[PDB]
């Protein structure tokens, strides 16, 4: 069993459910944003990404 | 929650106005009044 | 479940350190309609005097004439009514029915000079003086003492259930959850006691403009709505 | 006649719906996702909105670096994490892994 | 929050085996659909009598943080009763294993 | 790159940068000196000795 | 009628077919709208 | 106002159609006015029973005739 | 404090699970 | 900073006790207080009676 | 039982060496029998509003063992607080001066 070892796989346990109720909030959230647009400016991307 | 409070500004503001059959942006879709002249 | 009324008035509450007491029964308990949910046999029944009622009841079978009606009603009141307790109508609700609903002035006297203005009218009586179905005159005194529920109503007294087995899960939650040190821990004296004691606190201190500063809006929307429906 | 049925509460007061919120929109959430991805700085991953973070959940999912490691690869962590060590304790209760552990480092 | 007593009362009625006999006989031409639409709606009663009540009532637990306490003290009491019974099982498990700690320790050096 | 990497945890509530466990046989206290003494402290559960 | 503020949102817009339209207007066919009584209105016209 | 019309029967409406007339107060000053109950019966014939709001009720008239 | 009143009432009371509300 | 809730003493005596006392006056509430006020109510009825 | 809160608002206020100086201030033209039927006053005062304001009215911590339980509650949090950590440093002096379970040992066999 010298190479069957590494073979006895055991999966994971993690359930991903959380009741999501919006009638509590009336209220907006922030948000990021994760990446940057290159629909827009896409040419420009390299040249304007470096300022703020 | 921002749908949320939207409709429920919504409500107060519009459901007991007697002025606001439909948004003001369209009244030219509306019929005409009889009563004015 | 909804907030049913006919009232605009933007009402809030705020509490005391005392509970609500009530006379001591043998037999009864109060509780909130809304919260036992109870049915006709859990509601509590006790004996109403007739003869006022029966006076008006006769007058008013003498103009509309029906007399079998009032005939068995009678038979079955004789001995007083016994009825549920807390299932019932005001004379003023009752008044406004009337006239929003287009009986007479002179009806509408005669109700106000026969009964007390804290009269209580009960489905049975409803329904043999209006000719109507008690279930649907009992489904009406639910739903108006339910627009008031605030009151509380009165039902059967019921012993305690499932005392025994309570007691051993909680025997057992207690075996569990206090078997530990988290009600000794840096973690605790450091975040948890903190933290909730502030947390207790500043709402102590800052209750009432908290509740203010939220209700605004809702209290400036409720009037401009009136004020635009007036 | 007189009333003899018992009469519920079920049928006179009624409960409001709050398990599960409500819908102004009254369209399905992946009808949502489709008409923001036409949207302006709504498309797939791309801006702030609830659409865009779960695009990129799913982008995330489909890339590799959360996969597992392949077997050349696992005693980089995986051999020495807490994790692998309390499931492999877990799932041989009353004996001691170190040696299988290093045997499988080995392997 | 409401009626904690009758939801431990519901729990020592469950654990009954005559209850059990009982639920036997009741679900007798019955469907999943039913039972799960039926617990479905005892639990929008509850929050609904919740989202009814909390607007005029307050109950004898009634604080400046309302509900959020009684929310919190239902968290705490579960996690004490159950997550670290599991931490404690756990930690003599690893104990056994490997020792104090073991799940922490270091790779072994090259 | 074929030397193993040590575990990492990182959370507001716990962490394993505070402390070296040490290998399975140069093992070590996680905690220092002056929080010794507190040891009973830093648990959710102990299980003390038998004497 | 029942006193608006008493009444139920979500009753009242499946009661109403005309501010339904105006809502799936500005926020299932956009994210970015704001979440104000009229979106439409001269103020946020310029503001925009 | 609300597309809201109470449901005639007894168990909500206690006495509707009893006599040939409805009354209502108006406004602030809650001027009094008296309608036929024929004039209210026309909106029995728009109202829509598979809608049902409040506690179920109060039904919808059709959006052409509440309009 | 002395129990004032002119009534030969005896009355008991008994107490809910619910608190006052102003 | 104890161990008094994990005791036990706690486990055998205290909570035992507290929660047999509690179940009782929970299911014999209104008895107990009738049995008491009897003497009371007998008494107060007789003095209403022999003042009027 | 009752004004628990303003119990400890007192000890709090009594604590403060702001109140010892108004307190000293206080104390002129003043007698140690004025002080204490001051204070039995005071004492007097909270038990006669206990026993006149149980007859009619229920506080929040009402319970089917009324006001035994929070007697009870009161006196466990004393012992827990004053003598239990009394015997915590207890157990460490006895155990510094003789070892753990010194005091219990057996006389030395003759």
């Amino acid at each position: 069993l010298l190479g069957h070892t590494t073979s006895v796989t055991m999966g994971n346990s993690d359930i991903f459910f959380l009741p999501k109720p919006s009638n509590l909030l009336k209220i907006a959230l922030p948000a990021f944003v994760f990446m940057p647009n290159l629909t827009i400016f896409t040419r420009a991307f390299p040249f304007y990404a470096h300022t703020s | 929650g921002k749908i949320h409070g939207a409709v429920w500004r919504m409500k107060h503001l519009f459901a007991t106005n007697f002025k606001m059959v439909g948004h003001p942006r369209y009244a030219y879709a509306l019929p005409k009044n009889p009563l004015l002249q | 479940y909804a907030t049913l009324g006919s009232g605009w008035s933007f009402s809030k509450v705020q509490y005391t350190k005392y509970r609500i007491t009530k006379p001591w029964t043998t037999d009864t308990t109060f509780d909130d309609i809304i919260l036992s949910q109870p049915s006709k046999e859990d509601f509590a029944k006790f004996t109403k005097e007739a003869p006022l009622f029966l006076r008006f009841l006769k007058l008013v079978t003498d103009v509309e004439g029906r007399q079998e009606a009032f005939i068995q009603f009678a038979k079955r009141c004789e001995n007083g009514l016994t009825v549920e307790k807390d299932v019932y109508v005001t004379k003023k609700e009752l008044v406004d029915c009337l006239w929003k609903n287009g009986y007479t002035d002179t009806e509408i006297n005669a109700f106000e000079i026969a009964f007390p203005a804290d009269y209580k009218f009960h489905y049975p009586e409803l329904a043999v003086l209006f000719d109507l179905t008690e279930e649907d005159c009992y489904k009406y005194c639910i739903r108006q003492r339910a627009a008031t529920p605030e009151e509380l109503v009165e039902l059967k007294y019921t012993k305690p259930k499932n005392l025994v087995s309570s007691y051993g899960l909680c025997f057992l939650g207690v075996w569990f959850g206090l078997s530990n040190t988290v009600l000794s821990n840096a973690w605790f004296y450091s975040k948890t006691f903190p933290f909730g004691a502030v947390f207790y606190m500043l709402g102590s201190y800052f209750y009432r403009d908290i509740r203010e500063k939220l209700w605004k809006e809702e209290k400036s929307l409720i009037h401009t709505a009136q004020e635009n429906k007036n | 006649k007189t009333l003899e049925r018992n009469v519920p509460m079920k049928e006179i007061l009624q409960p409001l719906w709050v398990v599960e919120p409500p819908n102004f929109l009254r369209q399905p959430v992946w009808k949502q996702f489709w008409e923001a991805q036409f949207a302006n700085r709504s498309f797939f991953f791309f801006g702030n909105a609830w659409t865009s973070a779960a695009a990129f959940a799913f982008f995330i999912w489909w890339s590799r670096v959360f996969d597992p490691p392949p077997k050349e690869r696992l005693d980089r962590y995986w051999l020495n994490s807490p994790k692998f060590r309390i499931l492999s304790a877990f799932h041989n209760p009353g004996k001691r892994p170190g040696l299988k552990i290093s045997l499988m480092t080995y392997e | 929050g409401f009626h904690f007593q009758q939801y431990i009362a519901m729990a020592g009625r469950a654990i009954n085996p005559v209850q059990w006999t009982r639920a036997w006989r009741r679900m007798e031409g019955k469907s999943a659909t039913e039972v799960y639409r039926d617990a479905l709606a005892w639990t929008n009663n509850q929050f609904a009598q919740i989202s009814r009540a909390s607007q005029y009532r307050a109950w004898w637990w009634q604080n400046p943080l309302g509900m959020g306490l009684v929310l919190y003290g239902t968290y705490k009491a579960w996690h004490m009763i159950y997550m670290v019974r599991k931490q404690k099982k756990t930690a003599q498990l690893v104990a056994a294993a490997y020792g104090q700690g073991g799940q922490w320790l270091n790779p072994v050096p090259r | 790159h074929e030397q193993p990497y040590r575990a990492f945890s990182l959370g507001f509530t716990a962490n394993n940068l505070s402390g070296n466990w040490g290998d399975y046989i140069d093992r070590q206290d996680n905690k220092n000196a002056l929080m010794r003494p507190a040891r009973m402290m830093f648990t959710d559960v102990f299980i003390p000795t038998t004497k | 009628n029942p006193p608006v503020w008493k009444v139920n949102t979500n009753e009242w817009l499946d009661s109403d077919q005309y501010w339904q339209a105006f809502v799936e207007k500005h926020h299932f066919y956009s994210q970015y709208q704001p979440g104000v009584v009229d979106p439409e209105a001269p103020q946020e016209v310029e503001a925009f | 106002m609300l597309n809201f019309i109470p449901k005639r029967c007894p168990s909500v409406s206690l006495l509707f159609g009893k006599r040939p007339v409805q009354r209502i107060e108006v406004g602030q000053a809650r001027h009094q006015l008296e309608i036929p109950v024929e004039t209210i019966e026309k909106i029995y014939e728009g109202v829509d029973s598979r809608l049902e709001y409040h506690n179920k009720d109060y039904n919808a008239m059709k959006w052409k005739d509440f309009m």
